[PDB]
């Protein structure tokens, strides 16, 4: 504005929340999708 | 945390207490708001040498609660103490507020014509002519003129 | 000058008698400097702080005696003495649980609002330092869980101090919630099994809650019936103000219209 | 005076205040008497 | 001269008073 | 030295030809505009003098310094001179300066020679009639005169400054108080002067004194005239009362009123945000959630700057411990995220289910929480988060063993596994019904309720917010 407080100090976004759970879950994953398999 | 110690029994306290209270009102305006219920109790006891006083800080804070007529109602009962000061801005809301309430009440006593009056306070009519002395003092003579045009007696 | 006034304060005092003496005593001096404002010229503050000590043992012998009006009137005192406009002063060594006694308390009364405003006036240093304000932190943390029994665990060892007064309205305070969280609503609980929350050997208070709950007791074993409870449809009940709804709905239709 | 030249100051405050509340009002009429004039119309 | 228009300035409040229910009774009878 | 040389010439006229005009148009038309029209108020120059306050304080804002026009902090307050008639020769004096820098070099006198420059227009005798425009003449070189930030004894010429300010303030309490329409333009600049009151005693001390002066303005502008200025008065008392405990809390309830009318547009929301953060410390979320995203799409169009990204850093806190959040990046900035990166990653573990993950984020990221003071919600949060994966567990599965659940959650015993599921019942988490046998939990899936009750409840406020903006809209349509 500047006034008063403020000097004082699809989308791809709504899917990017899934991916936010596959950013701390899982990997991705290949390589363990992988190792699965032999480990029994 | 000023408000326990009204708890105390010894009215000794209760003067020094107000001392406190009209000193830090303009900002402790809203630390006395959950207090009211309190303050009941000094201007409700007659042994109470302090509860002319005590409606001054009653009036105070409903002045800063946004209460009109409720603190007219401390007003009147608030003894000389109250009326004595002249003094700054709280002086001039209560009697325009009081003049008002007034003179409603007597554009409808005016009304009854006589007979099955109100009851009058001597306190609240009496402040009329007392501060109207003041614009005899003064000499201002628009002003003379028109509270008797206000009071219609 | 004065005085004497700490002089009752390491002897304690055998009754209330000398304790009410001690407010008498101090009655002159809140005739003299009263509580505030009393800028100076900083030494006049200095009976002050001898004035805390003995409000803050005030608030001991306020729990001691178990008044509650005069609790909080001397916690008001004390509270308002580090709420003082001047924070330059000596340190107390009760600082610390003072405010953890009148914390205590007020969650036996359950003030919510209250307690995270209480620890708004130092946030970084509830967490890094006193213990004493540690430990009812980390009993809402277990009162979220709830607790029960972790706290029951650290209910066994505080330092405290003064708090056994409050810790028994604690127990009380949670026991009943023992039996009013229980159910509603599980099918079923074995005796034994609710026997190891009520601790005790065989209880009254199982019995007292035999007559409080009802609810059913039933052989070895106790039960919900019937059923889970009341059963609430809430069949034609709801058609009520399901109609009522629509009848001040129409109504905003017709405020336009 | 105290009564008076600043107790008038109340007084006449009713004055700008019931001029204020009735520049409000109207505005609202005003901007409602553009309804007549356009239904007329 | 201060009491004056104080007593002037209510005149137009009340004027436009009974002027809110002519302007509102107006156009309802001016929609039928 | 040539090339610097002939640089020096070119920009100080580049001020000298629009600040020169500026307040003079601008103070200028509202001097006209203040003798009448005066209505409302408006006095439109009002929000130009909003425009040019903002104009300087980007260019060039009064000095510095400089060397050049360091010389118009006493022009401007010169020679009034004196009543209108006579200040047409003086508004030619300012024009005869100009030849003087033109011809010689430009004199500075500014620091210790402020002070008789400050009381020239006291020394005038007088102005006489418009305190704001000699109040906007002598704070216009005091208002950036604080960026200098030089705390050398320039600062209690800062409290003169606001000694004299509170001389033109008798004047304004004094003077008019019938149609007074200069509080009204005085009110902007007595708000703006008061969060600079606050601003400079940040750099020294907090003000225990002058809010007993604020607070004596506060109720006093109720009832005898208040226009926009208690909107800005109550926001200077939350504004300090927030960081500084306590109780200020339930002060806004008695002071409440609203105030009605909000203004100034968006400088009502953040007092909606100051409010916000205060009910959230009462932890009614369902009360701080409207309030919080209220303050952020009422608040067009910036920039600047970071105070409107931190009004959304605390947005987002009270839906975190509602439990149910929106993605935060659908709102990320490129100023914003470098800024939230830690807070990011909170509500990143917050989301999730896992226990450790959540107390891992508070031990390396807590020492950015100390600086915000947002350890309140660190304490709560966890409540959420417990009640977070018990819910997925619920839904996801049928039947779900208790002693089982208890290493997925890091729960730890048997025991707080009927504990967690007791208070879920209680506060209607979860419908399932459980039996303590061995013991084990078993859940059910009830609807067809459902769309009874809940859209009903949103066409309530659906329907009553199309007729809203429907109102709205026949407002404004209807001034032609």
């Amino acid at each position: 504005m500047s006034e008063k407080k403020q000097p004082v100090d699809e989308d791809n976004w709504d899917d990017d929340n899934v991916e936010d759970d596959f950013s701390n879950q899982l990997r991705a994953e290949l390589e363990k999708h992988g190792y699965k398999m032999e480990t029994s | 945390g000023i408000i326990s110690l009204l708890d105390e029994d010894e009215p000794q306290l209760k003067e020094f207490a107000l001392h406190k209270l009209n000193a830090v009102v303009n900002d402790f305006w809203a630390e006395i708001s959950e207090s009211v219920d309190k303050i009941e109790v000094l201007y409700e006891d007659e042994g109470f040498r302090s509860r002319q006083f005590a409606a001054l800080v009653a009036s105070k804070v409903f002045y800063h609660l946004g209460a009109f007529e409720e603190s007219l109602n401390y007003a009147l009962g608030a003894g000389d103490l109250f009326n004595v000061n002249d003094n700054s801005e709280y002086v001039e809301t209560i009697i325009a507020k009081c003049i008002d309430h007034y003179t409603k009440q007597c554009v409808e006593n005016a009304d009854l014509p006589e007979g099955e009056k109100k009851p009058i306070d001597q306190r609240l009519e009496g402040i009329v002519n007392k501060m109207f002395q003041r614009c005899l003092d003064d000499h201002k003579y628009k002003q003379a003129i028109g509270i008797a045009l206000e009071t219609r007696r | 000058m004065y005085e004497q006034l700490k002089g009752e304060w390491n002897r304690k005092s055998p009754n209330l008698s000398k304790c009410g003496e001690e407010l008498g005593r101090l009655k002159l001096v809140l005739l003299e400097l009263n509580f505030l404002p009393t800028t100076g010229t900083k030494l006049t503050k200095q009976q002050l702080i001898l004035a805390r000590d003995i409000l803050e043992i005030g608030a001991q012998w306020s729990i001691l005696r178990k008044d509650i009006p005069s609790f909080e009137r001397y916690m008001a005192q004390l509270k308002c003495y580090y709420f003082d406009y001047k924070e330059q002063l000596p340190e107390s060594a009760y600082m610390h649980q003072l405010l953890g006694l009148n914390l205590l308390f007020l969650l036996s009364q359950n003030r919510v609002a209250e307690f995270h405003t209480e620890l708004e006036r130092l946030p970084a240093k509830d967490i890094q330092t006193n213990v004493y304000i540690k430990h009812p932190v980390s009993l809402e943390q277990y009162l979220m869980e709830g607790s029960y029994n972790k706290v029951f665990l650290a209910k066994g060892n505080i330092p405290a101090e003064s708090y056994t007064f409050f810790i028994d309205i604690l127990l009380d305070t949670i026991r009943d919630e023992i039996a009013g969280c229980i159910e509603k609503a599980y099918e079923k609980i074995l005796f034994t099994e609710a026997t190891r929350i009520l601790f005790f050997n065989t209880p009254k208070k199982m019995t007292d809650y035999a007559k409080k709950r009802g609810w059913v007791l039933g052989p070895n074993n106790y039960y919900s019936f019937a059923s889970q409870q009341q059963k609430p449809e809430d069949t034609t009940i709801p058609s009520t103000e399901l109609a009522k709804q629509v009848i001040e709905y129409a109504r905003q239709l017709e405020m336009i219209v | 005076l105290e009564e008076g030249k600043a107790g008038s100051g109340l007084r006449q405050y009713y004055l700008s205040k019931i001029e204020e509340l009735q520049l409000i009002v109207n505005d609202k009429s005003q901007n409602l008497r553009r309804l007549q004039a356009q239904r007329n119309e | 001269d201060l009491y004056s228009r104080y007593k002037k300035l209510q005149q137009e409040l009340e004027f436009l008073e009974v002027q809110e229910e002519y302007i509102k009774d107006e156009q309802k009878n001016l929609k039928k | 030295p040539p090339g610097g040389g002939e640089q020096e010439p070119p920009p100080p006229p580049a001020p000298q030809d629009v600040e020169m005009k500026e307040e003079a148009a601008t103070g200028g038309g509202s001097t006209g505009e203040a003798d009448g029209k005066t209505a409302a108020a408006a006095a439109e120059h009002s929000q130009r003098e909003l425009d040019t306050v903002t104009l300087e304080d980007i260019k060039e804002h009064v000095k510095q310094l400089e060397k050049a026009v360091s010389g118009k902090e006493p022009r401007f307050v010169l020679r009034a001179l004196r009543m209108l008639p006579s200040t047409s020769r003086r508004l030619n004096h300012y024009v005869l300066y100009k030849a003087v820098q033109g011809f010689f070099t430009s004199n500075n006198a500014t620091r210790d020679f402020l002070l008789p420059f400050l009381e020239e227009p006291m020394d005038t005798e007088a102005d006489l009639q418009f305190r704001p425009r000699t109040g906007k003449a002598a704070s216009t070189p005091l208002l950036p005169e604080v960026e200098a930030y030089l705390q050398l004894l320039v600062v209690i010429f800062m409290m003169n400054s606001k000694r004299y300010k509170e001389a033109q303030k008798i004047s304004d309490d004094l003077m008019q108080k019938i149609s007074t329409q200069n509080r009204r333009a005085l009110d902007l600049v007595a708000a703006k002067c008061y969060y600079y009151h606050a601003r400079v005693y940040e750099f020294l001390d907090k003000l225990d004194v002058v809010r007993s002066f604020l607070h004596a303005r506060l109720r006093t502008a109720t009832l005898r005239h208040d226009a926009d200025g208690q909107a800005t008065l109550l926001n200077l008392l939350l504004r300090n009362y927030l960081h500084y405990s306590l109780y200020d809390q339930a002060e806004k309830l008695v002071s409440k009123s609203v105030f009605p009318e909000q203004a100034n547009n968006n400088e009502w929301a953040r007092y909606l945000y100051y409010t916000g953060r205060i009910k959230a410390i009462q932890l009614e979320y369902s009360e701080a959630r409207r309030t919080m995203t209220n303050a952020l799409r009422k608040a067009p169009q910036h920039t600047a700057v970071g105070f409107k990204q931190t009004v959304h850093k605390l947005l987002i806190v009270v839906e975190l411990l509602l439990g149910e959040i929106p993605d935060r990046l659908q709102f990320r900035q490129p100023s914003l995220k470098r800024s939230l990166m830690p807070y990011f990653l909170l509500t990143q573990a917050v989301r999730t289910g896992n226990l450790a993950k959540f107390n891992q984020v508070l031990d390396q990221f807590g020492e950015k929480f100390q600086a915000d003071g947002t350890y309140t919600l660190i304490i709560r949060l966890r409540h959420n988060v417990i009640k977070t994966g018990v819910r997925m567990i619920s839904l996801s599965y049928s039947r779900i063993s208790l002693a089982d659940i208890a290493q997925k959650l890091q729960l730890d015993s048997p025991e707080d596994a009927e504990f967690i599921v007791a208070k879920a019942i209680r506060d209607g988490v979860i419908e399932a019904s459980i039996n303590h046998e061995k013991g084990y939990v078993q859940s059910k899936e009830m609807i067809d309720i459902y769309s009874t009750r809940e859209p009903q409840l949103a066409f309530h406020q659906r329907i009553s917010f199309c007729l809203d903006i429907h109102n709205m809209s026949v407002k404004a349509m209807r001034f032609p």
